[PDB]
């Protein structure tokens, strides 16, 4: 629907971040489809939190929290 | 210059030190994938500040698998990385795979 | 004259005596450790600013960025081991070169 | 309403102040190290009063505190920590 | 008479009522009382931690649910979650 | 009557509740927290020791070993991402083909 | 010579274990030095976990300590 | 039979459940890394029990290893594993390298 946003040039220029100068096609889709698998995990866990908050608003702390469960502490807002 | 051009351009995205992902696409991104994993009737809010906190952990990461598929791609003696390539440096960092 | 002056810190040793009763640790704390752990913390804390004011100098500006900072963390290679886990705020990522 | 929010940035600033006086902190830079403190606080405490649950006795003290830093910081940076742990609950009780 | 504990015995009674023909190794028995203490390690550890969170004195049987299922796969958190609940109610009995 | 008894699970509660008592988690500990959290953990020994049952069966062995458990919880694919990171003692590990 | 006392048939055989027929020969010095690097690093956490514990005879409780601490948690033992 | 027999060998003490390092060999390993970690004055003793738990968490890790090295060997279109190739798996791996 909008995994597709996430789009070809700016994967590349991901990857040119990466430090790449040749990249084929089928990279791109499954990219896609590793940042489903990191975005939704890190929303169910931050959902959760807020959820058992008995909050409607999944928050910033909830979301460094659940990076923090994920196992990977970002780092910068509070936390 | 390709080269020049197109190795310029990595270090100049390389040093800098900000997010780089399309950003309105993001927050709709997140927004839909938490409309989906929520249901009927519970609907979640979302303010500026988790989306940034997503955004930030989904950048390193990817950036990182990035250089570890890069580097299997370096280690088939060529600079093309693919499916199969990339799918293994990932699930040989094992987590999601 | 205040806890951290008799240690000559300029931490809050108070604040950390008190945080380490709502943090729910340990029942029983001993006095020294309050002040022990202030210090440490007040070390590390100047060591990595320390750095990323010597990374600013590199960079020819007087006020400290979160790229300043990213860029010495990621470069001590001991304190990349400390903070290994970390990805720091519009800190970025490090060249190949 | 808002509560007032822990913050160690006033004695942030002032270190910054000992080693470069001419230097200034950005927001975001200041946030990230305040939130520096925060965790190296909870990391260091959570593995000492677990090591104190591990010696099975009540309180976690100095001792406790030293051997948590050492164990958990890269040694390197341990030498100095604990130095400089040493040195200044020495001066402490030396009040 | 100074008794040591453990949870060896409840385990080996839990295994009977699996499979009562079934034996059990002394050290298969510590690797599962080790696991049941591992998973109440983590499980408390979350308690305490959302405890903390929402600012808590106490650790409530609901935080500890959320705690299961944040913790465990999703397979294991619905049939934890119903077991869960079910020994609730009937430790609620007297 | 005991509270243990009357929990009807095989783990005695009042031992998690003072377990979770002098484990500092909270300063008061809810009754239902215990009983909760040992039914859960009597759960997944259930999966282990049904696994073990079976395993016991298939390897002809009467009582369960260590090789067994290990095997079992390997091919256990869910609970393998509750124990990813662990692994177990004298259990070899399952054969790769 | 100890960790040359970790002779190369023994670790030919771990690398039979391991899945893999054919090893060259500079591997068996650099499993070596991978097992040398492991054990010194949970030697370390184990000893000190020891020496804090001030049964100065290093312990199981210790090692496991220290591999849970590593991350490297290992069962059978804590129990 | 070479390929038979040997891989005969590899089923067999892939699926043995136990350790297979030669003991007195790993033991006095120990002991001596202990005695050079060690100092002038305070020396430490080692029951039986802490050397098993230390052997199984070595070998445990060096197969986990060993299986990743042969794997990035098989991805160089060969079977010999060599410096470089496994030295890389291992650092992939992240940590001790």
């Amino acid at each position: 629907d909008n995994i597709q946003g996430i789009t070809k040039p700016a994967i590349r220029r991901l990857a040119r971040r990466g430090g790449v100068k040749r990249i084929s096609g089928l990279i791109y889709e499954e990219v896609r489809a590793v940042l489903k698998s990191f975005l939704e995990s890190v929303i169910r866990d931050s959902v959760t939190y807020t959820e058992h908050a008995k909050r409607k608003t999944v928050t910033s702390l909830d979301v460094v929290y659940a990076l923090k469960r994920q196992g990977r502490t970002l780092y910068g807002f509070g936390g | 210059t390709p080269s020049e051009l197109a190795l310029y351009e990595i270090r100049k995205y390389q040093r800098s030190t900000d997010l780089l992902i399309s950003k309105i696409p993001f927050a709709r991104l997140v927004k839909e994938v938490t409309d989906e994993f929520t249901t009927k009737d519970q609907d979640l809010r979302w303010q500026s500040m988790a989306i940034m906190a997503l955004q930030e952990a989904s950048e390193a990461y990817l950036v990182g698998l990035l250089e570890h598929t890069n580097l299997l791609a370096l280690h088939a003696k060529r600079i093309t990385i693919m499916k199969k390539d990339m799918q293994l440096a990932r699930r040989i960092r094992g987590q999601f795979i | 004259q205040s806890r951290s002056a008799k240690a000559g810190l300029t931490f809050p040793v108070g604040r950390v005596h008190r945080l380490l009763r709502r943090g729910n640790y340990a029942q029983r704390i001993g006095s020294g450790a309050p002040v022990y752990l202030t210090a440490v913390l007040e070390y590390l804390a100047a060591e990595i600013l320390e750095l990323a004011g010597n990374a600013a100098r590199d960079n020819k500006k007087t006020r400290i960025i979160p790229r300043h900072l990213q860029l010495a963390i990621r470069n001590d290679d001991e304190l990349n081991k400390l903070l290994g886990n970390v990805t720091i705020a519009q800190g970025g990522v490090l060249p190949n070169i | 309403s808002k509560a007032r929010k822990e913050t160690y940035s006033s004695y942030i600033y002032k270190v910054l102040k000992q080693t470069h006086p001419d230097t200034g902190i950005s927001q975001k830079s200041m946030s990230i190290l305040n939130s520096f403190v925060n965790d190296i606080f909870e990391r260091i405490a959570t593995e000492a009063s677990k090591l104190a649950a591990y010696n099975k006795k009540s309180t976690i003290s100095a001792r406790e505190i030293q051997t948590a830093v050492r164990l958990i910081l890269p040694g390197e940076l341990a030498k100095h920590a604990v130095s400089e742990g040493t040195r200044a609950v020495t001066k402490y009780s030396s009040s």
